[PDB]
């Protein structure tokens, strides 16, 4: 009711305040998600090329 | 070495036909190939006992087995065409 709207304005100063530290300290915040983002997709490349293999000779032969 | 496959038609060609060809075609002579290129004296020669079928293609559905066994034949010439005479030797045994 409005016990859950104060917590949110709460955690929503907090966040502000979080932001502002990591401005001041120049952290990335986002940076290991970013490189997860970058590394999940090279995965997916290398897993199109992966299937090409078991697609063109089979499960039989790739085992 | 041999796959036993059974029941691979023409049109049922599949993976465990490629890796049986494999197997027993496509690298038996690498095997040879790797074993003239290990050698370095022309007189010791490695007589190679060859399994070869007198059904090539005869039988009924056995995949690339006939496949596999009529391209072993092709050492009898090819030992006089290439540079592998006096260092393998080969000896094709038909078993029946």
């Amino acid at each position: 009711a409005a016990l859950d709207a104060l917590t949110a304005e709460n955690k929503k100063l907090a966040k502000q305040q979080l932001e502002v530290l990591a401005r001041y300290l120049q952290v990335d915040l986002n940076k290991g998600a970013k490189s997860f983002i970058k590394e999940k997709e090279a995965s997916a490349v290398l897993q199109k090329e992966l299937d090409l293999w078991e697609a063109e000779h089979g499960e039989f032969y790739a085992k | 070495a041999a796959i036993p496959e059974n029941g691979n038609g023409l049109d049922n060609i599949d993976s465990k036909s490629e890796f049986a060809h494999r197997i027993m075609l496509t690298n038996l002579l690498r095997l040879l190939g790797a074993v003239k290129s290990k050698k370095t004296t022309d007189t010791r020669p490695a007589q190679c006992i060859l399994p070869l079928s007198p059904n090539h293609g005869t039988f009924g559905f056995d995949g690339l087995y006939s496949e596999s066994k009529i391209s072993l034949e092709t050492l009898f010439n090819r030992w006089y065409s290439e540079d592998w005479g006096s260092k393998l030797t080969v000896c094709g045994a038909v078993i029946g």
